[PDB]
């Protein structure tokens, strides 16, 4: 019916201690048909990670839009662009496409490397700075995700245990979803190094 | 009609651009200002001047605020400084407090204002603004920084510099007076002492304008109850604070 | 909303009721509708709160600029700024504006300007949704050049029928008096006008 | 090129001669003003001269009402006086509209100032050859005088004068505040500030004045008025009976 | 989502709550809806989230530019006016409901602006969605001539009862008390409603429970060194 | 070079262009404006170049609105542009404020237009002097506008070749009648000094055109004096100069 | 705030042996302070001692000891300042041969 | 009026030639030298600063050296204001190319685009040129390492060794005798240093007056490490080559 729900897909992001994790499913098709599992929805610009849901075309156009700006930032400033001003950047580019809205949901996940402090932030649609320091949820099955996350999470976890928690929070939610079910990637993101583990997940 | 869109700055037959050669002379026909960069802070100090002594001097500003961490100070023309300070602020808000929702780093602010000078060098109906600016400011990631933007549109970082008419003598004085670690307390005494060799005028806080990009002041914050942000790192020094330091030279 | 103005011997008195609704909920019941856009030319806002407010500024912009180049404008003149702007935004916006002022030459004058934009000179004007109830009371009982105290109790009795029958109006009744003497505020509380 | 001061271009001396030529043209009406800050008022007095009997004396004027709080006194040619009177009016409407209070004098000094710079930066706009004295009474800054000039330079004043013989006035004002030892006369009423002002002007210019050769403008709190020749006549007798 | 502002003749208290919603799902458990137009002018926002936040940015910039050119401290009325024009040219398609509270060189203030371009005055305003519930409380216990100590109780209890009579309300009560002649005081988390009930079972799992179908390592943290 | 244009400045306060525009107006025919108690009375000397002309069929007094007489000297075509412009500006004001324009308002407008033509490289300042007035509801007023954009109130103004004869005789008329004179009585006065202003212009022959705007004769409209009233004026003057 | 009011402690004071003594212990206090504004402060304590005579010897002593610290702990600026005052103590006590040798050496 | 005072500087001379272009070329030998030397394993870019003072901060300065993208950096010699502009034009062009094809720009394409920009200013509009000369060091797979100079007219030619700025004729003679087709990067660094030691416009040649940067295949997995050196790494390799 609405554009975002045609293309499906979910993004979950959860702080731990000194670390963060962002995760997605890799289904991407239109309506009934699953077309591809060779589509990643988490992109990164330096050490800011951006996964994004909703309309498949506005995903790939924000990947290009944001990229172009974080080049101009890297050359000019000569340091990587920090997640904390990336949050403001997300708000501003949406909000000037106020009319002709983008039917999206950015989930920004990163680590401030100058204190070691874990940072997450959210957006849906044309702005809305969804503050948390616990988790941010987005996508077309935010309801499913949301349940798993609020009950499991105990604050200030170890990165290994953060991996157990987020693997579960995607797995159970996804097959009580019809707009997901094909593939899954979990980025465990330490403030010195980036592990990508693709999970096993039953086919729809 | 109008048909002034042809450049009024052109290369000279001997090379170099005549109009920017003219503008720089003008900077040394002005007032005198200097800046010293300390380890833990930055100071700028300049002379306040007016036509008659019956004119005020508190309603005039030659140290002006761009951001709460970045002040500017000039030598050159008063009228030409006034407009560019406003344009400096306008571009600092529109291209960095709307798109990053915060204030720009000193290097990034320098560069913006250098474009505005640049289109005063290119195109018709402009002649260069005849100022040299110091832009001292502080950002977190490169710490304390001192710049000089010139009539030409280049910028230079410096470790200590002066501009104005008493410039050639002043940088010679500051060459022996610069040290590898200088404290901000010590620097304040230095800048006053240099500008005392450069100014004959009756030497009070009311004629010497002092501004520091020292350290953060949570009392100029304007609010409390937020511990996350901290106040202005700029702090304009009014007559009373300078008067104690007059006596300590 | 209920506003009116009615002329008298030395000027005009302007009258209003300060209840201001959005739907069923009153947003604020002390909200003034009596607006100074020039210092002897006041006006009374009605129709949508937004729409009239925007118009009252742009009309202020053009009478300020009148007074600095050409001397103070007449009531006739201020009405015509309202007219021609209501003209441009007839379908875009709605306004009811009754324009009432003191002139030092022709005394006080009342013009009324509906939403289409037209002017009509009248000795008395009513507008709002309070005014389709009080129509008959106002016309039986009116005589030109009535004493000051008789004006005060007429506008009062008129506006007490408006608050009684229309429920969209209410609050305090306020008035502005334009006279040779100056601008004088009146206010009458609910406990005063129910008896009177 | 032989073109070097037809446009607003620096000289080998690094200067704008073009702009200097404006300041040699601010003295063509040869009128003089003096304006002094009381304690709770501002007063500005200027000369009036009519060259013929055949003008109407009322309309001849140099003190132009801009806001209802900001008076403006003009030294230099009346064509550029008017263009300066108009622009200012435009900004005064403009400030109220967008910021929702009346324009401060302080802010009128910088707008009209920045506008002056823009006329010496275009290579096709000739600057106004008018020195404007802006008198006001502000509540946030107190009584103030701001003087702009054809360059766009400005500063505040404790008192100031303008005009070709204005050096003379500078002597009177300097000597006067030297004795008081404060920037403003301690006097709580506008009447006696009109009385003081005329006295220094009689001393300086060396000529006593009449009702029809004066023009007086007074800024009080919250209103700006000009006095007529009749109210000025009263003031003159009371200097004699001090 | 409720806003109260309580003007008294010493200062002004403006308080609002931290629950933001996106329909029946609670979007955020703490988010600061108290925005600083200026340091001395704080407002709060109710209504559409993406439209409050962004337009406090626009005017925040425009008021600072303005004050720097005027070399005087902001007026409140300056904030109110900037907003009014801006909203009106979109003709109510930006659904901002602000209570613009502020001290200035004219005294303590409280104004309202609604999502059409309408502006109202008052010494007590209530606005937003949970308005109705806060408004009811106020009129019974108010009087003019409050102190900051009276006012702060009354506002915060109207916000606490708004939780318990509205579903958009919830979570922590933030209050900001801006006195005249002082720095504004952000007494955040003045009232805690409730602490989240202790759950009866640990849910942290064994390690190696999940499976990994493949994996790879990429470090984007560096580009390949010498 | 610095003596050639309008955007130039020169260190004598002169701006040689504009001064040269007065020299154009100095080739014009005499035009007077008699300010009377009830209104204004214009007359213009109209040179009869040749006996080939069709007589009384060129009007050098053109109306602006319905209540502001306008008569100009200098370059005839150039003046026609300035009047067209003040008929636009009158019409804009009539719409926007729904009253016939005041004369101090009409003054502001025209004043601005000619001032404009001294600040650009690509324009020439117009070389015409206007004389305009009428009756508005603040009373009758009269203004003369210099090519420099200078103007003043006036109880009698003139311009033209025979501004020499005319001025001295206007002094005579304010010392005849220092309490003013009637607009009817002033028809005969405009005839008398236009005739005397053709003894600086006696190489030709001429036709006298007289128009008035007075409250008390024309109900505040700008009308022409015509038929038998007009020939009584011609005879009166004709017999004095013989 | 503590140093300015320690200035009253050393010398004001009335002519005593304790005044004498106190000035050689001011130079000890100097070394603890060890900062930029110590340099200016030192000179003024020394001037007040000069002003009131208390032991010929001892005056010359405190200046010499301070010129020693003025090239090893404090900078060049201090040393020539103190050396002018040493020159002055010599000329006024009427030792012209010592005052000359001191002056010449400075002045290239 | 305006047409009278019009410069007309964009007309041909009797020679068919453009006076302002030559005047631009005249003035760049008043700015410092920037040299490129192409080794077979990398590219050395070696620039001599046109300023120096002991009170200068010349340590955060990258006042000759700019990254246009992480694979193509430039050496700038001339009027710095005009140059700054083109530098952000170039960044905007690189990112555009990257938006539309999702592939980094080849060195051939970006050098043609900057050059056309220059061409416009001398061709019409009555403007004066942008007096800048760029030495482009870049890596692409399609043609490898490629070295390039462009001039204010807006014309480019590839080079195996080039010098721009001050003493162009001089540096060229030297380069021709001490070049070999294939070198290591070190030998190049050495040569880069050596030419600037014989051409330096002050007798002394120091690290704090060198900006110096390479692009090296010392990044494994067929990638290129853009390195702009710190002046304390310059100090060691200058003692290595035995200059100081």
């Amino acid at each position: 019916s609405d554009p975002s729900s045609i293309n499906g897909g979910i993004v979950v992001a959860m702080t731990g201690k000194d670390c963060v994790a962002i995760a997605c499913d890799l289904r991407l098709g239109s309506q009934s048909l699953g077309v591809s599992n060779k589509f990643e929805k988490i992109f990164h610009y330096g050490h800011v990670f951006l996964g994004i849901t909703g309309l498949a075309t506005d995903v790939t156009t924000l990947n290009e839009m944001f990229r172009y700006k974080t080049n101009l930032y890297k050359l000019k400033e000569e340091r990587a662009i920090e997640p904390e001003t990336f949050t403001q950047l997300v708000s501003s580019s949406l909000y000037e496409r106020r009319f002709g809205p983008y039917f999206v949901g950015p989930v920004v996940a990163g680590i401030n490397s100058k204190s070691g402090k874990p940072f997450i932030a959210g957006f849906d649609l044309i702005g809305c700075i969804d503050e948390a320091k616990d988790f941010i949820v987005s996508g077309t099955a935010s309801d499913q995700l949301f349940g798993m996350c609020e009950s499991l999470y105990e604050p200030n976890l170890e990165p290994e245990d953060l991996f157990e928690t987020i693997s579960q929070a995607l797995l159970n939610a996804a097959d009580r979803d019809a707009l997901s079910g094909w593939g899954a990637v979990v980025y465990i993101i330490k403030k010195d190094e980036v592990v990508k583990r693709y999970l096993k997940m039953r086919q729809d | 009609t109008d048909r002034y869109s042809f450049s009024l700055t052109t290369f000279s037959p001997s090379g170099k651009l005549g109009q920017i050669d003219y503008a720089l002379t003008a900077v040394k026909q002005g007032v005198t200002s200097l800046g010293i960069k300390a380890t833990n802070g930055v100071v700028i100090a300049t002379e306040k001047k007016s036509s008659s002594p019956l004119a005020m001097s508190e309603t005039l500003s030659k140290v002006s605020l761009l951001t709460p961490d970045i002040g500017a100070v000039y030598s050159g023309m008063g009228p030409d400084y006034r407009v560019l300070v406003d344009k400096s602020r306008k571009v600092a808000h529109t291209s960095y407090k709307r798109i990053y929702g915060e204030y720009p780093p000193t290097k990034l602010l320098v560069s913006e204002v250098a474009k505005i000078m640049q289109e005063a060098t290119q195109s018709g109906g402009v002649r260069p603004f005849g100022v040299s600016l110091l832009i001292a400011g502080h950002d977190e990631f490169n710490g304390f920084s001192l710049y000089q933007v010139d009539p030409s549109g280049s910028y230079f970082p410096w470790k200590a510099t002066a501009i104005g008419k008493g410039s050639v003598a002043a940088k010679t004085f500051l060459e022996k007076r610069w040290n590898d670690e200088l404290e901000l307390e010590d620097a304040i005494h230095i800048a006053l002492l240099t500008l005392k060799e450069s100014v004959e005028g009756e030497f009070n806080g009311d004629t010497i304008e002092l501004a520091i990009i020292g350290d953060e002041n949570p009392d100029l914050l304007g609010y409390t109850g937020i511990p996350t942000d901290k106040g202005p790192r700029f702090r304009k020094l009014t007559s009373q604070e300078i008067n104690d330091r007059l006596e300590a030279l | 909303t209920s506003i009116m103005a009615v002329t008298f011997k030395d000027g005009v008195i302007l009258g209003a009721d300060s209840r201001t609704t959005t739907g069923a909920y009153i947003a604020n019941r002390v909200t003034d509708k009596l607006t100074r856009v020039h210092d002897k030319i006041w006006c009374c806002r009605s129709g949508s709160a937004a729409d009239t407010q925007a118009i009252a500024d742009i009309v202020q912009y053009h009478l300020e600029l009148y007074t600095s180049q050409y001397g103070t404008p007449s009531t006739e003149t201020a009405a015509s700024v309202f007219k021609e702007l209501c003209y441009e935004n007839k379908d875009n916006l709605t306004a009811g504006i009754i324009v009432a002022g003191y002139d030092d030459k022709n005394k006080g004058e009342v013009y009324t300007i509906p939403l289409g934009g037209s002017v009509h000179k009248l000795p008395y004007a009513i507008a709002g949704s309070g005014s389709t109830f009080i129509y008959g009371y106002c016309d039986k009982n009116f005589r030109e050049n009535m004493s000051k105290e008789e004006t005060v109790d007429f506008i009062k009795h008129s506006l007490s029928q408006a608050i009684k029958w229309d429920g969209s109006s209410g609050g305090v009744i306020r008035m502005v008096v334009l006279t040779a003497a100056g601008v004088e505020r009146l206010i009458f509380y609910p406990d005063e006008y129910e008896q009177l | 090129a032989g073109y070097d001061r037809h446009i607003t271009i620096f000289s080998p001396e690094g200067r704008l001669y073009q702009v200097e030529y404006a300041f040699k043209a601010t003295n063509q009406t040869n009128i003089n003003s003096l304006a002094v800050r009381g304690k709770d008022c501002t007063v500005v007095i200027s000369q009036k001269k009519v060259p013929d009997k055949l003008l109407d004396p009322t309309t001849v004027s140099y003190i132009f009402c801009i806001s209802r709080t900001i008076g403006m006194v003009v030294n230099g040619p009346i064509p550029d006086a008017r263009n300066a009177a108009l622009r200012a009016k435009a900004e005064a409407a403009e400030f109220r509209y967008k910021y929702g209070y009346d324009m401060p004098c302080d802010v009128l000094a910088k707008r009209m100032a920045n506008l002056s710079q823009i006329y010496t930066q275009r290579a096709y706009m000739r600057p106004l050859g008018v020195i404007l004295t802006f008198v006001s009474v502000d509540e946030e800054l107190g009584p103030s005088i701001y003087k702009t000039d054809p360059a766009g330079y400005y500063v505040g004043y404790k008192a100031t004068a303008t005009g070709p013989k204005q050096q003379e006035i500078t002597t009177n004002l300097e000597n006067h505040f030297k004795k008081s030892k404060i920037d403003h006369i301690n006097e709580e009423s506008w009447e006696k500030v009109v009385e003081f002002a005329i006295t220094h002007m009689i001393d300086a210019l060396g000529t006593e004045f009449s009702k029809n050769d004066l023009e007086v403008g007074v800024a009080t709190k919250d209103k700006f008025f000009t006095l007529s020749a009749e109210n000025i006549e009263e003031r003159l007798v009371a200097i004699a009976e001090q | 989502t409720t806003i109260v502002g309580v003007k008294f003749n010493n200062g002004v208290v403006i308080a609002a709550d931290t629950r933001s919603t996106q329909g029946p799902i609670v979007a955020d458990k703490n988010c600061a809806k108290l925005h600083r137009i200026s340091p001395k002018i704080w407002c709060a926002g109710a209504g559409t989230a993406a439209d409050t936040e962004a337009v406090t940015q626009l005017i925040g910039s425009n008021i600072e530019l303005h004050s720097l050119y005027t070399s005087r401290e902001p007026r409140v009325v300056s904030a109110l006016q900037m907003l009014k024009q801006h909203l009106f040219k979109y003709q109510g398609h930006i659904g901002a409901y602000l209570i613009v509270a502020g001290v200035d060189p004219t005294g303590s203030h409280l104004f309202s602006i609604h999502a059409h371009g309408s502006t109202d005055v008052g010494y007590y305003l209530s606005l937003g969605s949970g308005s109705l519930a806060a408004m009811a409380v106020l009129e019974s216990h108010w009087k003019q001539d409050l102190t900051k100590e009276e006012a702060i109780k009354l506002a915060s209890d109207a916000i606490q009862a708004g939780i318990w009579n509205d579903l958009g309300s919830g979570s922590n009560v933030d209050v900001c008390v801006m006195e005249i002649g002082k720095d504004a005081e952000y007494l955040r988390n003045y009232l805690t409603p409730n602490v989240r009930e202790e759950k009866q079972k640990s849910y942290k799992f064994p390690r190696g429970t999940t499976a990994v179908l493949k994996e790879s390592i990429v470090n984007i943290c560096d580009i390949q060194e010498e | 070079g610095y003596d050639l244009s309008n955007s130039v400045f020169s260190p004598d306060g002169r701006n040689f262009q504009v001064e040269y525009a007065v020299k154009a107006v100095e080739n014009g025919t005499t035009s007077i404006g008699i300010k009377c108690n009830d209104g204004v009375v214009f007359a213009v000397e109209k040179l009869i170049t040749s006996k080939l002309l069709v007589p009384q069929k060129n009007v050098k007094i053109q109306v602006v609105d319905r209540h502001i007489g306008c008569v100009y000297s200098g370059l005839i075509p150039d003046g026609r542009h300035l009047v067209n412009r003040g008929r636009e500006e009158a019409a804009s004001f009539k719409k926007l404020y729904k009253t016939p324009i005041p004369i101090p308002a009409f003054a502001d407008r025209l004043g601005q237009y000619v001032q404009a033509h001294t600040l650009y490289n690509s324009v020439r300042p117009f070389g015409v002097s206007t004389i305009f007035g009428g009756v508005d509801k603040n009373g009758a007023h009269l203004y003369m506008l210099e090519p420099s954009g200078s103007y003043w109130g006036y109880k009698g103004a003139a311009t033209g070749k025979g501004r020499q004869s005319a001025k001295a005789e206007l002094e005579k008329l304010v010392d005849h009648h220092p309490e003013g004179l009637s607009a009817r009585e002033a028809v005969k006065q405009a005839a008398k000094i236009i005739y005397l202003a053709h003894e600086d212009n006696k190489e030709k022959d001429f036709e006298l055109e007289i128009s008035w705007c007075s409250l008390s004769e024309t109900n505040g409209l700008h009308k022409f004096v015509k038929g038998d009233l007009l020939q009584e004026a011609i005879d009166f003057a004709q017999k004095e100069i013989n | 705030t503590s140093i300015l009011e320690l200035g009253q402690l050393y010398v004001t004071m009335g002519a005593k042996d304790k005044l004498r003594e106190f000035i050689p212990h001011s130079t000890e206090y100097m070394m603890q302070f060890a900062k930029s504004k110590t340099v200016k402060v030192l000179k003024t304590l020394i001037e007040k001692f000069e002003q009131v005579p208390d032991s010929l010897d001892d005056q010359i002593f405190v200046c010499e000891k301070s010129i020693e610290f003025a090239k090893r702990e404090k900078r060049v600026f201090l040393k020539h300042s103190l050396s002018i005052k040493l020159a002055t103590l010599h000329y006024q006590k009427k030792q012209y041969k010592d005052s000359l040798a001191l002056i010449n050496d400075l002045l290239r | 009026g305006s047409r009278r005072y019009d410069s007309r500087t964009t007309i041909f001379s009797p020679e068919g030639r453009l006076y302002q272009v030559e005047y631009a070329l005249e003035s760049i030998s008043h700015a410092g030298t920037a040299i490129g030397i192409m080794a077979s394993d990398g590219i050395v870019l070696a620039a001599e600063r046109k300023v120096t003072s002991t009170l200068l901060e010349q340590d955060t300065s990258t006042e000759k050296l700019y990254k246009l993208n992480d694979k193509i950096a430039v050496a700038v010699a001339g009027l710095t204001a005009d140059a700054e502009i083109l530098i952000n034009t170039a960044r905007i062009h690189a990112q555009n190319y990257l938006k539309t094809y999702n592939e980094d720009i080849p060195v051939e394409i970006l050098v043609r685009r900057l050059s056309d920009i220059k061409q416009g200013y001398t061709q019409h509009g009555g403007l004066r040129p942008f007096g800048v000369s760029f030495i482009y060091a870049g890596y692409d797979d399609r043609y490898g390492y490629q070295l390039y100079t462009s001039n204010p007219s807006g014309n480019y030619t590839g080079w195996k060794a080039i010098s721009v700025g001050a003493n162009t004729s001089a540096a060229q003679t030297l380069l021709q005798m001490d070049y070999k087709d294939d070198m290591k990067v070190d030998d190049a660094i050495e040569l880069a240093l050596k030419t600037l030691s014989k051409t330096t416009d002050s007798s002394a040649l120091t690290y704090d007056r060198l900006e110096f940067a390479t692009i090296r295949k010392g990044a494994n997995d067929g990638e290129v490490y853009q390195k702009i050196f710190k002046p304390q790494e310059i100090k060691d390799i200058l003692v290595k080559t035995g200059i100081t």
